């Protein structure tokens, strides 16, 4: 399909990889005894390996000639769960972190001892700001509009 | 317990607690839903 | 024991002057002490002052000045440093006008003074090929 | 400008250039740099105050 | 008693009078060496130094060279002799250039007195200054020293080769 | 020998002079500051370039500046 | 109002916990730049600059020692708890020669359960190379319940040491005179601590370890072995194994000590069953050590008209060559903690290295000689600890010289006379270092270039120009002849390394004569050269810590400073700290070469298997003798060859070793950013980053500053050491566990 890849559900090398891993795990399982915790752990390993391979097969995942899932990150929504949705999730979380950090910096920057409140965090104010970051996309595009997001010329510059 | 709570509010203790909590929920997500290569949806 | 009676009671160290302070220049520091205090040489180890005139020779001006700075801790202030060329060419160096450089004395003219801050320095591109 | 006034540093070779400081005292004598300004941010040497000329400081409204 | 004292009663020299720097054994041993033995012209000092140095220099080249032989070989001896002679030539070249760039004097122990008496108001470093009063510290003295080193090195290397051959053959 | 320049931002606090290890700087009368004194560099032939002078300078970007230049047995700190 | 302690000196309060940097006069005002944060940790334990009183520094040091001992006890309790709960110690007891010791199981997350290896005994976990199983077996511990109780005791002891530290800082802090009783302290540490510890351990060995281990070697399973207390209440369970307890303590009090030859032997060699030292020999050794140390503890005058005064001993040791001699050394070592730390750390690291040598040389634990990973790990770890401690001793000697050295109090004594001729010492040490390096390494390079040029007969090899270590071979011959000639009451040599028979346990070689040839000559001279260069750097740091021809007042700049300036042609790293930094680098080099020599020589010429007919086959096959004489040989037949197991560990239970190999490479390369660069570039880059932050109104109030020059060097050296040591750690562990 895309880039010459093929779905992993029809990739023979993918099933060969699964079979080889299961065979190695079973051979390891053979050298232990009865329902002893080592055998239980190896059986859990086998079950998890089978579940992971089955989930990857039924996941709209494209496999190359090596039988490994390749990620299609050109931007198409068909393979949108590989990069685009995790990209949105990370952008949300990281914007949350950056927004709460910036808000805390600007909030304790207007107190008597701004530097003290950076090594000794005001946990009440920190908790107040941190749970308010869920609106960071909206807060950012409400502070940029008011001109409160960017400094203009009070920023320092070197000699040249 | 007025200065002890202030000690717990210091940068190292707070960072250690936050990173321990963060690693904790990451590890537990990866335990309950392991081997997640793509978005579940 | 020693060449001169005013030398500090030092046992000699392999950190003193070398062939340079026999053909280029040597520095001598003189001072008078009330007590035979035990002090640390700028070159080696511990020496003993004389209860009176003290004279020490060094290879660098910095060594003599370090010794003098140590002397200030002994409430010794009259120390004076001279430069001796290969022959007996003595030149008083440190108390140049009899007053230490940290105290303002009349009769000193400013040397190396620019009537502007750092930002007034000329651009290097205008100082090419001169 | 006077004591307690807020000024912007116009000296380019300054750790507080384009920044705002608080005037501690403006000397009335014939010194070259009478304006003494105190800043909240220490410079690279650790100091937080410096003497500036009358044309190197601009009062903030 | 104390066996370490300031050198020549000067506590400011970078030196000490230890039982090795200023011992009678050290005095006599260094005064019998060619470099400091009294009554020797610079040519004689160079000749003796070259003889000794070539004599002990042929050894390592012949024994451990690229053409060794557990038995006696004329080729091994010739190789060691040639290597020693060429090394002496390199050392003589170094001596010659060092003397060329170091001194500008033809008769020492006088010029110092002349400029300490009749004044030295010139470009200095030739009239005034002048480090060392030995005859080895002149342009002429060092040239003869290098010549003696070179000739004595050749002669001593040849003598040592002959001795090595005799020892390996008749013993 | 190195080059040492003094600039009129000098406040005459003497910290440069009392930090020089080779007695290069000295305090001279002046009328451009409250202290009535300014640093001078009349013995730059002894300047070693250690820059202790400008480590003790409290003015914003320094009032004593050391420009390293040609080397000498005095400026190289050679005891030999 | 006791005469030794002060009661309630410091109030137990949490107020100062909320004020970081309260100890320092400079840091107490609060942070203004990020340099304050780093200065906070760099001055935490520098008690000299926190108080101006030696008494307060001593009390802080005493409580810090208590905290450290509590930490050590907690670590030991954790080890015993892991042995009790997460180990296969019981299975390893019944099959020491076929079960690999494991005492750490790994949780099944993110696929990391592959690290649980097939260590044997129906167990999965990480193979343990600390030798705790062998130590516990030598202690007579035959059950995991005993390990649990030892862990509980360790926890109780750790709490006790914590309480002791709190008590002796806040409730009853000793006075300076108590700390300065060096005669009493030496008497107690020599008699009580050392001698009585040896005596108590000899008692434990004789009554618990001797019978239990004898029964274990006889084949008795641990379940039917009597509980250890039964060997004390019943004089018949121990009198069957050692038929000399039937006479009781009467032979001891009647001076008929020959009767106790049953369990106090002098045999030498190794136990043929376990491959370790005879535990009867060990018990006799500890008894003799106890008596010797107890006797040695009655030397210094403490409170009666009896014993020696260390001041009078030192002051009487003058000489013609040494002026006043040791006069003033007693005042130096009783008023400066840094001098004591220097001596103790140097001798402590040297002792650690000696311990490392004697460990593999004479394996003291049952079934530890045939556990090659344990032997390799123990040697390498102890040598690393020794090198670090020696560098620390040099560092604290330099610190004493900078800070606590008084010129007036040391007029014409040994310290003064050493400083007075430091030039001669350093110049001759420089010449020796150049001579040794030229020779050792250039002989290596000559071998390499002769081999590369196809001239095999021109090498410094055994089949070529040969450099036989005749002096060491003479000593080896003297030791193998000692039993019956110079040690007439010995039955076997102290170690089979000096010569004798091949000792094998379960077809695996325990010890064997270590032949010394031209390959050992070169590597030994490499060791000497590296040690000499490290000594050169550290001694130059100590001697030139106060002054020099460059900076005549270097003592006024302190122990830790980056430079004096770009003048004098450049005065970088003139400190004494910058010498402990370079010396750390050279110690890493020396110890790395030492452990490489040990690993290759053991694998190639000691360790291996013995055929039933007596044929010895080694791990590598004797390639050390002919291929360790060239640098290409070290690169190929050792590094490249034995790195195969590390690089091929992916997918196996040793994959963690490959991951740590790669990560240690990454950290070592990361160090070079700090080691090669300078502060100005990073400060000017932080300037633009701060511009961006200010543009987005997110510039922190604590101004971010690049790490100071000294801290940049410290970070660089710490990362370099961590990366190199971790790379060697992963390489050694993977290689010696795979094969
Ligand atoms: C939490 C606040 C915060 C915010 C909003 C930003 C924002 C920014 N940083 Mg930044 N930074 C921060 C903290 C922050 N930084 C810290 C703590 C450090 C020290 C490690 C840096 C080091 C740093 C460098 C070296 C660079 C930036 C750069 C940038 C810009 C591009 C984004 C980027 O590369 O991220 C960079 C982010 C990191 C390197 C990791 C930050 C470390 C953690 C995640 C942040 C700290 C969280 C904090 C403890 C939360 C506490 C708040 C709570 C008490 C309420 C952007 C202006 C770049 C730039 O100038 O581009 C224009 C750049 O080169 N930053
Ligand atoms: C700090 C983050 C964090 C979070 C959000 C959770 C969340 C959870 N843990 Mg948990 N856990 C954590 C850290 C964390 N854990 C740590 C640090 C440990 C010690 C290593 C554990 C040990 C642990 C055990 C032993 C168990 C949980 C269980 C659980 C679940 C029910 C409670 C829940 C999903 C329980 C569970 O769901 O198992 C069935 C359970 O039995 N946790
Ligand atoms: C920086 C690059 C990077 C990226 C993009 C990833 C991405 C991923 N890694 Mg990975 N990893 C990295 C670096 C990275 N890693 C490094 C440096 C290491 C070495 C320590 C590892 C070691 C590692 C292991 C050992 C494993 C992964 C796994 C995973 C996958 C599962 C992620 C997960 O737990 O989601 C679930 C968790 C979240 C989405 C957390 C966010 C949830 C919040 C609470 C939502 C709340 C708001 C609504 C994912 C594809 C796992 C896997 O299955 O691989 C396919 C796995 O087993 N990684
Ligand atoms: C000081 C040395 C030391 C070290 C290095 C360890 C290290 C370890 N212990 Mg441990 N332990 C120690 C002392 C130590 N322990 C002591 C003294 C005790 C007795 C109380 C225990 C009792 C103990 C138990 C009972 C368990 C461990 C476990 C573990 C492992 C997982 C730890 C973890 O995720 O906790 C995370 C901790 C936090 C997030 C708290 C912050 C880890 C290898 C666990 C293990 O191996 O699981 C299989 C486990 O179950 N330990
Ligand atoms: C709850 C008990 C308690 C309380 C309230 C205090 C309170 C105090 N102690 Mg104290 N102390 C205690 C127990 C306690 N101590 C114990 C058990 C010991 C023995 C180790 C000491 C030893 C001690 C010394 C030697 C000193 C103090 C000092 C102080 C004062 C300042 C402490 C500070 O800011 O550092 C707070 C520091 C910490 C919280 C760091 C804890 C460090 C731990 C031990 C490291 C463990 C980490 C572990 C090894 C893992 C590493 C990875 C303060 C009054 C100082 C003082 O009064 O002088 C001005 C001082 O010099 N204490
Ligand atoms: C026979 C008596 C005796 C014994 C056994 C010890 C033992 C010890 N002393 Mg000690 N000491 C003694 C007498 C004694 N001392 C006297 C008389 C003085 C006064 C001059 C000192 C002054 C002194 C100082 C100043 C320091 C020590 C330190 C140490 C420890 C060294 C660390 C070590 O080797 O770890 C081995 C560890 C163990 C074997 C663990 C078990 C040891 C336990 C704690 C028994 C300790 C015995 C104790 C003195 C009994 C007092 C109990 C109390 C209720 C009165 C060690 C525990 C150093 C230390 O670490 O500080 C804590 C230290 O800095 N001692
Ligand atoms: C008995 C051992 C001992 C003791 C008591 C001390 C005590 C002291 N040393 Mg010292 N030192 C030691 C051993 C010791 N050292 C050794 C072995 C070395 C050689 C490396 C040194 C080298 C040394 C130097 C070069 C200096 C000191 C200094 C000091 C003083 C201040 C220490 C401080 O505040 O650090 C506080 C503690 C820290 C900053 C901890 C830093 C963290 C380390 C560097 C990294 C450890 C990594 C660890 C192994 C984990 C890595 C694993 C990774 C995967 C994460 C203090 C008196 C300093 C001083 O000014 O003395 C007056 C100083 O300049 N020491
Ligand atoms: C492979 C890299 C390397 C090498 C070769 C050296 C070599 C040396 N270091 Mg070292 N060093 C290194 C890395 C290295 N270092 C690193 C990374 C650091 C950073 C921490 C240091 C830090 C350091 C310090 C701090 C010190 C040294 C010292 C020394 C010298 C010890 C004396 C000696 O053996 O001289 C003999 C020279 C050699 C063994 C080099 C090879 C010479 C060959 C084998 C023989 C001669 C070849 C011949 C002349 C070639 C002629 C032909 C040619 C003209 C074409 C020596 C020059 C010490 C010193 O100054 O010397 C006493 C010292 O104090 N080093
Ligand atoms: C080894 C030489 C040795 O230790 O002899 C010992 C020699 C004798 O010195 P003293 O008799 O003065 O020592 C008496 C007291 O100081 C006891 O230490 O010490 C020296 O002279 C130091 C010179 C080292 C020269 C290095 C070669
Ligand atoms: C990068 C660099 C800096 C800048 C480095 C800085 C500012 C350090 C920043 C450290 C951050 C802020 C905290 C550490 C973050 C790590 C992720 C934590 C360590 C990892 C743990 C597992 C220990 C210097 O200041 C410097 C100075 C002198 C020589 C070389 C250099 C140099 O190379
Ligand atoms: S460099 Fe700076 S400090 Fe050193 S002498 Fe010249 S001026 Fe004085
Ligand atoms: S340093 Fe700057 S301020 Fe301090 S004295 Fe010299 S000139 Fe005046
Ligand atoms: S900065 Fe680096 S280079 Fe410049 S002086 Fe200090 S150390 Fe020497």
């Amino acid at each position: 399909d895309i880039g010459g890849l093929n779905p992993c559900k029809d990739s023979e090398v993918f099933q060969k990889r699964l079979a080889k891993t299961v065979k190695k795990l079973e051979n390891r399982l053979k050298k232990y005894e009865e329902g002893t915790p080592p055998q239980i752990a190896i059986q859990q390993q086998i079950t998890q390996t089978k579940q992971r391979f089955t989930r990857y097969a039924d996941s709209n995942l494209l496999c190359g000639n090596d039988g490994l899932p390749h990620l299609i990150t050109d931007g198409r929504w068909s393979h949108g769960s590989e990069f685009l949705l995790p990209s949105i999730l990370f952008l949300y979380i990281s914007g949350w972190i950056g927004w709460v950090g910036r808000k805390y910096i600007r909030t304790v920057g207007q107190t008597s001892n701004p530097t003290e409140k950076e090594i000794i965090i005001d946990v009440p104010l920190a908790i107040s700001i941190m749970t308010s970051g869920f609106l960071w996309p909206f807060a950012a595009w409400q502070e940029f509009l008011s001109g409160d997001l960017i400094a203009s010329d009070e920023t320092i510059t070197t000699s040249p | 317990m007025k200065d002890f709570l202030k000690y717990l509010s210091t940068a190292p203790v707070l960072l250690t607690a936050w990173l321990t909590f963060t690693a904790g929920f990451v590890i537990e997500i990866n335990r309950f839903y392991p081997d997640a290569l793509t978005f579940p949806f | 024991k020693l060449k001169q009676s005013d030398f500090p009671k030092f046992e000699g160290s392999t950190g003193g002057w070398l062939s340079a302070a026999k053909n280029e220049e040597k520095y001598v520091i003189i001072w008078t002490s009330k007590d035979a205090s035990l002090f640390e040489m700028p070159t080696g180890g511990t020496a003993k002052m004389n209860a009176g005139n003290n004279v020490a020779y060094f290879a660098r001006k910095e060594q003599c000045l370090a010794l003098g700075s140590q002397l200030r801790g002994f409430k010794i202030t009259n120390y004076k440093i001279f430069r001796i060329y290969p022959p007996l060419d003595i030149t008083l160096l440190h108390p140049f006008d009899g007053v230490f450089p940290e105290k303002v004395n009349q009769g000193r003219s400013p040397v190396g003074k620019r009537d502007a801050s750092i930002g007034g320095n000329p651009n290097p591109a205008s100082l090419k090929f001169q | 400008i006077q004591k307690g006034s807020t000024v912007r540093i116009l000296r380019k070779e300054s750790y507080w250039y384009n920044e705002s400081g608080t005037v501690v005292v403006v000397d009335q004598s014939k010194v070259r740099y009478p304006v003494l300004v105190r800043f909240t941010k220490v410079n690279y040497a650790g100091t937080n105050t410096n003497n500036f000329g009358l044309n190197e400081v601009e009062e903030v409204v | 008693v104390s066996f370490i004292k300031p050198y020549r009663q000067d506590p400011f020299v970078g030196h000490l009078a230890t039982p090795i720097t200023t011992s009678a054994f050290t005095r006599a041993y260094l005064k019998v060496l060619p470099a400091y033995r009294p009554g020797l012209t610079p040519l004689s000092r160079g000749a003796e130094i070259g003889f000794t140095h070539g004599y002990f220099l042929i050894g390592p080249f012949y024994t451990y060279g690229p053409l060794r032989s557990v038995e006696f070989s004329l080729t091994s001896l010739a190789a060691g002799l040639l290597a020693a002679i060429t090394l002496l030539l390199i050392l003589t070249v170094g001596l010659s250039i060092y003397g060329q760039v170091t001194y500008d004097v033809y008769d020492n122990a006088l010029i110092v007195k002349l400029v300490r008496q009749m004044v030295g108001s010139e470009r200095t470093q030739d009239l005034p200054q002048i480090k060392g009063t030995s005859e080895l510290d002149t342009v002429l003295g060092w040239q003869k020293f290098s010549e003696g080193f070179f000739s004595g090195g050749l002669i001593g290397s040849i003598v040592a080769a002959v001795g090595i051959a005799l020892y390996s053959t008749y013993l | 020998s190195h080059t040492v320049k003094i600039y009129d931002t000098c406040i005459g606090c003497t910290q440069c002079v009392r930090a020089c290890p080779t007695d290069v700087l000295e305090m001279v009368p002046w009328d451009g500051c409250k202290a009535g004194q300014i640093a001078s560099a009349p013995r730059t032939e002894d300047c070693v370039g250690c820059k202790r002078c400008e480590t003790a300078c409290p003015t914003d970007f320094l009032s004593v500046r050391v420009y390293l230049g040609g080397e000498t047995t005095r400026s190289l700190g050679l005891a030999y | 109002k006791s005469t030794i302690v002060d009661f309630n000196p410091v109030e137990t309060s949490f107020e100062k916990w909320a004020k970081p940097g309260q100890f320092s006069r400079t840091l107490a005002k609060g942070p203004k730049t990020t340099t304050w944060i780093w200065n906070l940790h760099a001055d935490a334990h520098d008690f000299d600059i926190q108080t101006n009183s030696l008494q307060e520094v001593s009390r802080k040091i005493f409580s810090a020692h208590f905290g450290q001992l509590a930490v050590i006890f907690l670590w030991l309790s954790g080890m015993h708890f892991h042995g009790a709960y997460f180990s296969n110690y019981s299975a390893w007891l019944t099959n020491p020669t076929s079960t690999k010791p494991s005492a750490q199981i790994v949780w099944p997350i993110v696929g990391q359960e592959v690290l649980n290896a097939d260590v044997g005994g129906n167990f999965q976990g990480i193979q343990i190379t600390s030798g705790f199983f062998q130590l516990w077996r030598a202690e007579g511990i035959t059950s995991e319940v005993e390990l649990y109780w030892t862990a509980v005791g360790g926890l109780v002891a750790s709490f006790l040491m914590l309480f002791a530290g709190w008590f002796h800082y806040h409730k009853a802090a000793p006075k300076l005179e108590w700390f300065q009783n060096v005669e009493s302290m030496l008497n107690h540490h020599l008699a009580g601590l050392l001698g009585l510890g040896s005596l108590s351990w000899a008692g434990h060995q004789i009554h618990i370890a001797l019978p239990i281990n004898k029964l274990l070697d006889l084949g008795v399973s641990p379940e039917e072995i009597p509980l250890p207390y039964e060997f004390i209440l019943n004089r018949d369970l121990i009198a069957q194994l050692y038929p000399s307890f039937n006479k009781g303590l009467t032979p001891f009090f009647t001076l008929n000590w020959g009767e106790y030859s049953d369990f106090l032997t002098f045999k030498g060699g190794l136990n043929p069953v376990t491959g370790g030292l005879w535990l009867t020999d060990t018990a006799h050794h500890h008894l003799a050590i106890a008596v010797l140390f107890i006797v040695a503890g009655h030397m210094y005058k403490t409170n009666w008209f009896l014993g020696h005064s260390i001041k009078t001993i030192l002051e009487a040791h003058k000489g013609p060559f040494t002026g006043e001699g040791h006069k003033g050394l007693y005042e130096v070592l009783t008023t400066s903690w840094h001098a004591q730390l220097a001596i103790n750390l140097a001798l402590f690291g040297s002792l650690s290295i000696i311990v490392a040598h004697h460990m593999y040389a004479m394996p003291p634990y049952p079934y530890i000689a045939i556990d090659y990973p344990t032997q390799l790990s123990l040697f390498t770890h102890h040598v690393w600890i020794g090198g670090f401690c020696i560098v620390g001793g040099a560092a604290h000697g330099a610190i004493f010289f900078v800070r606590d050295y008084n010129a007036a109090n040391n007029y014409n004594n040994l310290i003064d006379r050493v400083i007075r001729h430091r030039d001669a010492i350093i110049s001759h040490l420089n010449w020796v270092c150049i001579f040794l390096g030229c020779h050792s390494f250039g002989l290596y390079v000559h071998n390499d270039t002769m081999r590369a040029l196809g001239r095999s007969q021109d090498l410094f090899s055994d089949n070529a120009i040969a450099l036989k270590p005749i002096f060491a071979q003479f000593i080896q011959n003297l030791h193998t002849l000692a039993p019956g000639s110079t040690a007439p009451n010995a039955l076997t040599t102290v170690s089979y390394a000096f010569g004798g028979d091949v000792i094998s346990v379960g077809s695996k070689i325990a010890m064997m004569p270590i032949s010394l040839g031209t390959a050992d000559f070169l590597v030994h001279h490499i060791h000497a050269f590296t040690i000499h260069v490290t000594v050169l750097i550290l001694l130059k740091g100590v001697l030139y810590s106060r002054n020099s021809r460059l900076i005549p007042d270097k003592a006024n700049l302190g122990f830790r400073f980056p430079c004096d300036g770009p003048g004098r042609g450049g005065t970088c790293q003139v400190s004494a700290w910058d010498h402990v930094f370079l010396g750390l680098f050279w110690m890493y080099n020396s110890i790395s070469i030492v452990i490489f020599h040990f690993s290759w020589k053991m694998q190639s010429d000691v360790w291996g298997t013995v055929s039933p007919t007596g044929a010895v086959s080694h791990i590598t096959g004797g390639n050390f003798a002919q291929s360790s004489i060239t640098i290409n040989g070290w690169l190929r037949d050792f590094l490249w060859s034995q790195a195969a197991q590390v690089v091929q560990s992916y997918g196996s239970s040793l994959s963690a070793y490959g991951l740590i190999f790669l990560g240690a490479h990454f950290i070592w390369a990361f160090s070079l950013m700090f080691l090669f660069s300078g502060r100005g570039y990073w400060q000017e880059l932080i300037e633009s980053i701060v511009w961006a932050h200010n543009k987005l109104k997110v510039a922190p109030s604590i101004q971010p500053r690049a790490l100071s020059i000294t801290q940049g060097r410290a970070v660089g050296v710490a990362h370099y050491l961590l990366g190199g040591i971790g790379t060697t750690w992963a390489f050694f562990l993977a290689r010696i566990i795979s094969v």
